[PDB]
RNA sequence: GAACCGGGACGUGGCGGUUGACGGCAACGUUAGGAAGUCCGGAGACGUCGGCGGGAGCCUCGGGAAGAGUUAUCUUUUCUGUUUAACAGCCUGCCCACCCUGGAAUCGGCUCAGCCGGAGGUAGGGUCCAGCGGCUGGAAGAGCACCGCACGUGGUGUCCGGUGCGCUCCCGGCGGCCCUUGAAAAUCCGGAGGACCGAAUGCCGUCCACGCCCGGUCGUACUCAUAACCGCAUCAGGUCUCCAAGGUGAACAGCCUCUGGUCGAUGGAACAAUGUAGGCAAGGGAAGUCGGCAAAAUGGAUCCGUAACUUCGGGAAAAGGAUUGGCUCUGAGGGCUGG
RNA sequence: GUAGUAGCAAAUAUUCAAAUGAGAACUUUGAAGGCCGAAGAGGGGAAAGGUUCCAUGUGAACGGCACUUGCACAUGGGUUA
């Protein structure tokens, strides 16, 4: 007994792929008498027909790694492919640089911890890569101001 | 579909002519009153409960009233 | 295609009307000498030409 | 605060478990802090004639509470027939109940 | 069920008459708020590359609740989901542009990069523009999940956050490139002009709101291909394009997986020669052969180092050398609030 | 004649149980083991085809083995602005 249009659709009634449905192999005959969607869908309410769960697919693995590699594990040359320009630009570092920089100039002028004037002269040096992070900035800057 | 924000100005449009129906739909946190009308179906909100009461006893009579 | 004229698909509707076996009664009528239907065609056989 | 009830009444009745076995494996196997068995005063478990209640002084997931009964059929081969449902009356109550097989 | 568009017709209300509205210093705002021939502008309407910024969908992390999987041991764990359309109103106001005040060297502002300012910067306060942004209506009554009762019907839930040189698409703005400068028209909007026109207050005008009526003809199944097209065929060939998950990794490389699809290539038994495809091999190392043909060797990344020659740009990954797993740690590089 | 000979060999792969049938390595269901691995063997469309779409049934022929099978054959149905 060929049961391929009660498969394709309880597919179709179902929302799922043809793979997913379950047709009872024991009611065969029973299944074998639905030739319309109402009949099928009948046959869902009533445990004949039913969707299988998704094949599974776990993330454990790859969060177990993660948190490995936030600890700094499979980081080393072994591990490494692409150039260090290929993993992280050397332009995406400047800009997160200029723009740390510049954000911490902005502020230092408006609660007038520097004036205009050191902020321009300070401004151009964060543009001529002398400071390189947060910290020598903010130490050069009192130090300028004794 | 319009919202209409003033009890007034629901029941002017609740006397339009072509006003077909009003239905009453409560939610578990205010009562929602639309009438069908030629273009739009216009929706009036009312939190107070008991204040809605007072609007749905004073439609005009003749307006298909229905509760869902 | 989907997008057709309609002149395409009037000529497309009678050769399908064609495309039939002949009735069985025509072969016991006096004097008979047809067979079968020789005009037969097949979608996938011999292609219509336009 | 929190507290959460696990009703077992068709299995209690049945003679299918025995609802005193389920509080001490609540007990034993609740983690609080990170470790298995230190209910302290955060938790505390208290049974009934079919029972059982569950209370927190702090946040306490219900599923978690869900994992624990299922893992304690599991241990009694009983999963095949019981099953923990919640209820649709209170939302802070699982139900025990059977296979409609 | 809820909207919209193009036509047709009149009615009610509203609006204007200082005959053709009002507000704002201004940029402009408001729902209406004359007008003919003629005239003017705009939209439609446009290359390519690169960097940034914004929006949407997806991916991804945590918590809550629902079901499922695993459970001798371990696992507050693993998996599935956890939804919100056009359209209408209101709010928001990106990146730019624009307006008012004010008048700048001790020059300042400012981008990743530019660049901007007495032709008016910084600053202070505004206007406008985008939206695939927010809220509400649409709309939970739907959808989905789950638990019941019957064999249609009821109940519960659909919640609260984080993250980014991520992926796809859209948009913004800027820059590079040309002896290359990268369509047209239909259609629509706006403007200049003011011939002509009402009322002494009832007529006239009205792109406003609401109500009423109308909607031709043809195409629409299916395949779109290792079987629906062409190649004489159910031919390993040929045939334009859209959508595009997780892991490894620089990577729509290769390798493995989820959704979806599929096991369709006539089968069975033996394991000779010869063959085709894939390999390996002591010692020697091109002696083989027309010829290193074929194969082998090299290969990613980090650090060091790199000659002749040169049109000074290259040569260059020249050459040569070192390092690379796992595990447990240390240091450095940020954001938002609080005077 | 050649001759029941050349030949059926690319695209990893099938196995178990049951049902149906005169007849099952090849149809259908279930279970397992594999593959495509999102520039797909997935989901659509433009050309081109023209009913190949769907249901039921089937003597032969055809689907280069076989078939209970079907893009074959027979009957009917199906494309709404
Ligand atoms: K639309
Ligand atoms: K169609
Ligand atoms: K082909
Ligand atoms: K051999
Ligand atoms: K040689
Ligand atoms: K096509
Ligand atoms: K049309
Ligand atoms: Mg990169
Ligand atoms: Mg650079
Ligand atoms: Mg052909
Ligand atoms: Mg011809
Ligand atoms: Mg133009
Ligand atoms: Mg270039
Ligand atoms: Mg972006
Ligand atoms: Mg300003
Ligand atoms: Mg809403
Ligand atoms: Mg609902
Ligand atoms: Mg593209
Ligand atoms: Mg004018
Ligand atoms: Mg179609
Ligand atoms: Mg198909
Ligand atoms: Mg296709
Ligand atoms: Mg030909
Ligand atoms: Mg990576
Ligand atoms: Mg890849
Ligand atoms: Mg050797
Ligand atoms: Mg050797
Ligand atoms: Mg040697
Ligand atoms: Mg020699
Ligand atoms: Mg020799
Ligand atoms: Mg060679
Ligand atoms: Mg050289
Ligand atoms: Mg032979
Ligand atoms: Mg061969
Ligand atoms: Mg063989
Ligand atoms: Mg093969
Ligand atoms: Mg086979
Ligand atoms: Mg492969
Ligand atoms: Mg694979
Ligand atoms: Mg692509
Ligand atoms: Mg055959
Ligand atoms: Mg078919
Ligand atoms: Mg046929």
């Amino acid at each position: 007994v060929s049961l391929k249009l009660q498969k394709r659709l309880a597919a179709s009634v179902l929302k799922c792929g043809r793979g997913k449905v379950w047709l009872d192999p024991n009611e065969g005959n029973e299944i074998s008498m639905a030739n319309s969607r109402q009949n099928i869908r009948k046959l869902v309410k009533d445990g004949f027909i039913i969707r299988k769960p998704t094949k599974i697919h776990s993330r454990s693995r790859a969060r177990r790694m993660k948190e490995a590699k936030r600890k700094g594990r499979h980081s080393g040359y072994g591990k490494r492919k692409g150039t260090r320009e290929a993993r992280l630009p050397t332009k995406v570092l400047w800009m997160r640089r200029l723009r740390v920089l510049r954000r911490l100039l902005r502020k230092y002028r408006e609660s007038k911890k520097i004036d205009k004037h050191m902020y321009h002269d300070m401004y151009m040096k964060v543009k001529g890569n002398v400071f390189k992070n947060k910290r020598v900035l903010m130490e050069n800057i009192h130090k300028t101001k004794a | 579909p319009k919202q209409i924000h003033e009890i007034k100005d629901f029941l002017l449009t609740a006397r339009r002519k072509d006003a077909r129906t009003v239905k009453i739909k409560k939610n578990k946190d205010m009562v929602k009153f639309k009438v069908r009308c030629s273009k739009y179906l216009y929706t009036l909100c009312v939190s107070d409960f008991e204040k809605a009461d007072k609007l749905k006893q004073s439609l005009p009579p003749g307006l298909s009233v229905q509760d869902l | 295609p989907s997008h057709k004229s309609f002149m395409i698909k009037k000529k497309l509707a009678k050769k399908q009307r064609q495309n039939r076996p002949i009735p069985y009664w025509i072969r016991m009528r006096t004097d008979n000498t047809i067979r079968y239907n020789a005009k037969r065609r097949h979608w996938r056989r011999t292609k219509l030409g336009f | 605060g929190a507290s959460f009830v696990i009703d077992c009444s068709k299995p209690v009745e049945d003679s299918i478990m025995e609802i005193a076995s389920l509080d001490k494996f609540l007990q034993e196997r609740i983690k609080v802090g990170g470790k298995a068995g230190a209910l302290g005063d955060s938790v505390t478990v208290t049974r009934d004639k079919n029972k059982i209640t569950v209370t927190c002084n702090s946040t306490f997931s219900k599923r978690y509470l869900k994992y624990l009964v299922k893992k304690y059929l599991k241990k009694n081969n009983v999963r095949d027939w019981l099953r923990v449902i919640a209820s649709n009356k209170d939302r802070n109550v699982y139900e025990l109940r059977y296979f409609n097989i």
